[PDB]
């Protein structure tokens, strides 16, 4: 069967202070660029995409993560790093030593999303080779997509300005989180909102009146958990819609054409390849998953 | 003539062929064993790897190897007379008016299709 | 006059044939030539 | 017969060409060693008085 | 129409060892050298006045 | 004549799925003796030989596609094909016991019926493959209908490319491949891959560069756009290779259709119907692998991509705008 | 082979007629040039080897 | 005909009497359209000066 | 600034800040080190002749 094994050579020793920081992360997920045995550590960062000077943009990032081949570390010699890799579909063993710290189980999920919480934490820099190496994040899904969530509201409401606890905080049952903006790029974050203006008036036109008319019987008296973003009081616009007969061969169309509006917004929430863990172990830290590139 | 004067700087590169000599001994060879790896495998080809792996120690500690150039081969800089524009290198700073600004532009300026002398040489004023 | 991969028995030289030949072949040195990289350089099969 | 032998000898000059490859990494390795701690003459001339 | 010639070059392979760089050098075979970590010569240099 | 029947024993015998890993435990720790393929590392010596690793060279992946048998009438399936073109299943209602609709995509250029310089190559050779035209169209009445609300993409599922069409007066037997590099029949020990005319395909990664990683892995993708020409609906279908990853691609999908998008939705300023809001659908037609060389080759001229090493792997059509 | 080591470029093709130029004027009817060298010899056998 | 203000340092240096350079074999091998701009277009400077 | 002894080691194995590519067009920074060979003597001796 197949070989996957990626040494890394170097051109200077490395000092034992990043020899530390190296050690402590040894089972950890990196990109890099080429497909090979032998490789330069310049494509190893993911600072290639993400520098200090240049402002970084987390969307392009993330876009540019769904293009790589990705690896896994498994020594960290003085000179040279030794890193094995992850192809599709092999199951492999995932050790996470990711710093803002989630708890994992058997049968969870997972996706690889850039650093957003602290980038002096999550990239060390050698000062030996001048190079830096930035490690992405690993995240389960659901906290994988809130925070590309709270990304997205984040560039709408920063161009209105042209304030933070509503805008930049990630929330999450029993913790709170902030996402790490001080010069962001908003222009490749924003093609994703120009293509959201597109389906999202789209969506305001093939609107069921059978369905907005279900809300003018729920909201003012039947009140439910899950409802309470309208607190009470009907919207003024969903009064205006109604006023037509409802017909069932009508909104037949209205929700087929509703349904396969739904199939594209995967195209524009995507994360990058997932992750399908069927085993963790709970005091050594380490999984067994299998890749899958979509 | 305008009220300053101004110095030019430029580059040139040489094709130099050189001696280089070392002394006896002076580095230990480590040589270890070459193995196959599998890997890539296709439905058309099977592609291997052969690898092999080597430590070099400098055994004394003076300066054992000394190069040197011999002699000259071609001159690749052509010495040109071309100078550097300034608005390639700082495409964002520009005047205040922005019908001025694309006058200058035109009156000083992959636009070559071939070369004669040489290869061209980017020059400055200090 | 036609170029052809047939599989024959080759003979073996003793003088070199390589010097320039990654810039006299895509400059054209010499006409009817035929690169082979990797697994296509092979004796492949025999049709008749 | 003279398919199976005609691809045997495909696949050992096939083969001797990474070896015979690798005995070059040697000579280029070992000549970038040299030139990595060769410094010129006109540095090291008035050093070595 | 006729077949005249059939030729080929052979690539004969000049070993590290029988070149004369070697001369400049200090070659030993070793069997594990992917074991090793680091290696290390030390020097002690008297000096009399 | 036991001779004969000799060969079927050695070939059949030799060609079968690997077994279960199953030993039992009173032999002892033998079972490790029978773990080779897991083995990837192997051991070279100074002058390596043939007979040193014929060990190395014996252990290989088990690769196998699932084939497809459709049998076509004569009239739709032209008899004369390159061999290796791309297919697809069009389904309206089982009437018979198995008679199967294949649409290659010279053959769905002509039920589109689009203009000729969208594509001008592939005119001229699907236009001397079939008639006007309504030699196809008799068996869809329907494509007037399926074009306004928007369903032909529904009756499409992408099957693979060609491995043997056996040919008769009245009927053709074609036999495709899904799940990967399907085997050549008539040339032994060949892999057919898949030939797209060089008119439809769209490439994607194209730069100056003026950099970008490399991978393992390029996708073919299939697309296909409803639009409005001479006042009629019509479709258009055509190709794009990229490995970029989906996020990326159904934006730069957007940005190829970006004129066709403002030309058809000039019109519904005056009619709105919410059966013309579909517009195009994109599957995932398998992979490709990295920095294989497509090969040009032409044929009667029709210039032909060839794809070496194209594994097929289906996907649904999702609705892009 | 020390001029097209790199390929053919469009700045290789450049120096090389820009040495076919300085040939042409400096190195030609090299056995009339030599009637009136002070070398004489010296200049043929360099130019004929 | 020639412009009475030409450069006499244009007739001791061996061009051609166009005016521009005319060597074709410096540019990309058969790009016609772009051994074009070098006779005839004057948005660049002649290749001699 | 650092001892001569350390410039002498560090002039050879490492290419210096900014130099210039070869055998493209125009002038350009060299950022691919993986092949290119050049040797300036200006830093060290911090002229411009």
């Amino acid at each position: 069967a197949l070989d996957k094994s990626i040494v890394v050579n170097l051109t200077s020793r490395l000092f034992a202070d990043e020899l530390a920081a190296l050690q402590s992360k040894i089972g950890s997920v990196l990109p890099l660029g080429d497909c090979h045995r032998l490789q330069n550590i310049q494509a190893l960062g993911l600072g290639c995409v993400c520098s200090r000077e240049t402002s970084p943009d987390y969307i392009q990032i993330m876009q540019y993560l769904s293009k790589c081949t990705l690896a896994v570390l498994e020594e960290v010699r003085p000179d040279s790093l030794r890193l094995t890799r992850m192809d599709p579909s092999d199951n492999l063993q995932i050790k996470n030593v990711y710093a803002p710290f989630f708890q994992w189980d058997s049968n969870t999920q997972l996706a690889v999303l850039p650093p957003l919480f602290s980038r002096k934490d999550s990239t060390i820099v050698l000062e030996s080779n001048g190079f830096d190496i930035v490690f992405p994040m690993v995240v389960p899904q659901q906290l994988g997509h809130a925070i590309l969530q709270q990304l997205l509201v984040y560039h709408i409401y920063s161009k209105i300005s042209a304030l933070d606890l509503y805008t930049t905080n990630v929330s999450f049952m029993g913790r709170t989180y902030r996402l790490d903006v001080d010069n962001t790029d908003p222009r490749t974050a924003l093609r994703v909102l120009d293509d959201l203006s597109m389906y999202l008036c789209i969506l305001s036109a093939l609107v069921p009146r059978g369905c907005l008319r279900l809300l003018t019987a729920l909201v003012r008296h039947d009140r439910h958990p899950l409802t309470e973003v309208f607190e009470g009081v009907v919207p003024d616009e969903v009064t205006r819609i109604d006023l037509d007969q409802l017909s069932v061969p009508d909104d037949i169309t209205r929700m087929r054409v509703m349904f396969s509006y739904l199939q594209s917004l995967s195209s524009i929430f995507n994360l990058g390849p997932r992750l399908h863990v069927y085993a963790y172990s709970a005091e050594t830290l380490a999984a067994s998953c299998w890749y899958s590139p979509r | 003539h305008p009220g300053f004067a101004m110095t030019v700087v430029r580059t040139d590169e040489v094709l130099a062929e050189h001696i280089l000599y070392c002394s006896r001994a002076s580095t230990s060879m480590f040589v270890g064993l070459p193995s196959v790896v599998r890997r890539e495998v296709r439905s058309d080809a099977v592609t291997f790897e052969i690898t092999h792996e080597i430590a070099s120690l400098h055994t004394a500690l003076g300066y054992s190897s000394v190069i040197a150039p011999a002699h000259v081969a071609a001159i690749t800089t052509d010495m040109g007379v071309h100078c550097q524009d300034l608005f390639m290198i700082f495409p964002g700073d520009a005047y205040q008016d922005r019908q001025l600004h694309d006058y200058i532009k035109m009156k000083a300026g992959e636009n070559l299709p071939g070369l004669s002398h040489g290869q061209l040489a980017t020059c400055e004023i200090i | 006059a036609t170029l052809e991969q047939r599989p024959f028995p080759y003979l073996a030289t003793e003088a070199n044939l390589l010097t320039q030949i990654k810039e006299s072949a895509a400059d054209g040195l010499f006409k009817s030539f035929q690169l082979l990289l990797g697994k296509d350089a092979r004796e492949g099969s025999v049709r008749f | 017969f003279t398919e199976y032998a005609g691809a045997i000898k495909t696949i050992t000059s096939a083969l001797q060409f990474g070896m015979d490859a690798l005995e070059r990494g040697l000579v280029d390795t070992v000549l970038a060693v040299k030139l990595r701690h060769a410094p010129p003459v006109f540095i090291l001339k008035t050093l070595g008085d | 129409e006729a077949l005249l010639g059939v030729y080929t070059n052979v690539v004969e392979f000049v070993k590290f060892l029988e070149t004369a760089l070697a001369a400049a050098c200090v070659n030993t075979e070793f069997k594990d050298l992917r074991r090793m970590i680091d290696g290390k010569i030390q020097f002690k240099i008297s000096m009399p006045t | 004549q036991a001779e004969n029947a000799a060969r079927l024993g050695r070939q059949v015998l030799g060609l079968l799925p690997p077994p279960t890993h199953r030993v039992s435990l009173t032999r002892g720790p033998e079972f490790a003796r029978g773990v080779r393929d897991l083995l990837s590392k192997y051991a070279a010596s100074t002058r390596p030989t043939v007979g040193s690793l014929h060990e190395a060279l014996r252990q290989a992946p088990f690769r196998q596609p699932t084939y497809g048998d459709f049998l076509v009438y004569s009239q739709t399936f032209s008899p004369q094909e390159p061999l290796g073109t791309f297919l697809f299943s069009f389904k309206q209602e089982d009437n018979g016991s198995s008679m199967d609709m294949l649409l290659t995509p010279t053959s769905l250029f002509m039920l589109s019926g689009m203009e000729a310089a969208k594509a001008p190559q592939t005119h001229k050779v699907a236009g001397v493959w079939y008639g006007s035209g309504s030699g196809l169209a008799d068996f869809i009445p329907n494509l007037s209908e399926l074009m306004d609300t928007g369903e032909f993409h529904t009756l499409l599922t992408p099957v693979g490319p060609m491995v043997q069409s056996v040919h008769s007066t009245f009927v053709t037997k074609v036999t495709s491949a899904m799940k990967g590099v399907g085997l050549a029949r008539d040339e032994p020990r060949a892999h057919v891959g898949l030939t797209l005319p060089c008119d439809m395909l769209v490439d994607l990664d194209e730069s100056c560069p003026m950099r970008e990683p490399a991978g393992l892995n390029v996708t073919i993708y299939a697309s296909l756009v409803y639009l409005r020409v001479n006042q009629r609906p019509s479709m258009a279908l055509t190709f794009f290779q990229s490995g970029k990853g989906f996020a990326e691609v159904v934006a730069m999908i957007k940005d190829h259709f970006t004129d066709v998008i403002r030309t058809k939705y000039i019109q519904l300023r005056h009619e709105l119907y919410i059966n013309r809001l579909v517009f195009g659908a994109v599957c995932t037609l398998g992979t490709v692998p990295f920095d294989s060389h497509p090969v040009h080759q032409s044929l009667n001229s029709l210039p032909v991509l060839v794809f070496a090493n194209f594994e097929a792997a289906c996907g649904p059509w999702t609705v892009f705008l | 082979p020390v001029y097209s080591e790199r390929g053919l470029k469009k700045a290789v093709k450049s120096d090389m007629v820009s040495m076919f130029k300085a040939h042409l004027i400096e190195h030609s009817f090299f056995l009339d040039k030599a009637e009136l060298m002070t070398r004489g010899k010296q200049y043929v056998l360099t130019m004929l080897s | 005909p020639t412009p009475v203000t030409s450069d006499v340092a244009y007739f001791q240096t061996p061009s051609n009497p166009r005016g521009r350079a005319a060597c074709v074999v410096s540019c990309d091998a058969y790009s016609n359209e772009s051994a074009e701009r070098l006779l005839y277009d004057h948005s660049i400077p002649d290749p001699a000066y | 600034n650092r001892g001569l002894y350390t410039l002498v080691n560090e002039y050879s194995a490492r290419l210096a800040g900014a130099p210039a590519t070869s055998t493209t067009d125009l002038q350009y920074v060299v950022v691919n080190g993986t092949d290119v060979f050049l040797d300036q003597p200006c830093h060290m001796l911090q002229e411009a002749y």
